[PDB]
């Protein structure tokens, strides 16, 4: 009973002849070492929530070129790589292969929803376009 | 001369210094993530974590500890001949070292020792990581059988 929430969300019995352990086996793979590689390839992939929009309508994501948007994110796989590595320079790198991929894209915030530039936030563009009809009382 | 005593003189004294060394680290934020994450469940360290860990641990060693011992051993040998003891020959060498050199080595699993002894400064594994990393300061030859 009461199982709480993680996401803020709101609207002559004696011994037995078998029963024994004392030593006499040991893993030959590892247990221990075979669990910390299950437990790191467990983990669930990452979300990749960039140019989706918020709840009041604006998408969430920095300002820059989907295709530098690309590059900047191989160059971080490649750094990522070289860190979990343990290495000055990764050896499987994702960025200066040999392959030509000028025309890749990804998911930035500089774009939206309707194809346009995120110049200005939907709430600002919403409010301005409101605000050119609004009268007043007369004096 | 206990092989402890020229670290011990100091106001932070050595291994309290080397203690903070996590702080360098990409990220540990504690000396027991720093056990886990040097040597993983047994001993024999992941070499590369280990010598990320000795990048750091170096300067330690070469601009305290070799400026304090050259002074004290040079004080020691003011006030008569001594047996010194020390935990690599490299500290004997950089602080500058005047008698006989005898490197010297024991029959027995040294690092075993490291889990059985209780009271000492940081955890038993923090004193096997120090152990491994002395011996990663060491400048290969012969131990010679201290027999």
């Amino acid at each position: 009973k009461r199982i709480p929430r993680k996401t803020k969300g709101k609207s002559p019995a004696t011994a037995e002849p078998g029963t024994s352990n004392c030593e006499h086996y040991k893993a030959r793979p590892g247990i221990a070492s075979v669990q910390k590689a299950t437990e790191s390839a467990e983990l669930p992939m990452k979300n990749n929530d960039e140019g989706t929009p918020d709840k009041r309508g604006n998408t969430k994501g920095a300002l820059v070129n989907e295709h530098v948007e690309a590059r900047d994110e191989a160059d971080d796989a490649t750094k990522k790589q070289a860190k979990d590595t343990e290495k000055a320079k990764a050896q499987v790198t994702y960025s200066d292969t040999g392959i030509n991929n000028a025309n890749e894209l990804s998911r930035s915030g500089n774009v939206d929803n309707e194809g346009g530039s995120n110049q200005k936030p939907m709430s600002t563009r919403i409010a301005e376009a409101t605000s050119a009809i609004v009268s007043k009382h007369p004096a | 001369v206990d092989s402890d005593e020229v670290g011990e003189q100091m106001e932070p004294t050595f291994e309290h210094a080397v203690m903070e060394i996590y702080k360098g680290i990409a990220g540990v934020d504690s000396l027991d993530d720093l056990t886990k994450w040097v040597l993983n469940s047994d001993l024999v360290p992941h070499d590369d974590r280990l010598g990320q860990l000795f990048q750091a641990f170096l300067p330690l060693a070469k601009d305290l500890l070799a400026p304090m011992a050259r002074q004290f051993y040079d004080n020691s040998m003011s006030e008569g001949r001594l047996l010194t003891f020390a935990h690599a020959d490299s500290e004997l060498l950089n602080a500058n070292y005047f008698g006989h050199l005898l490197r010297l080595k024991i029959p027995y699993i040294t690092e075993v020792n490291l889990m059985i002894r209780k009271n000492r400064e940081g955890g038993e594994l923090f004193q096997l990581v120090l152990s491994y990393l002395y011996k990663m300061y060491a400048t290969s030859a012969q131990p010679k059988w201290f027999g």
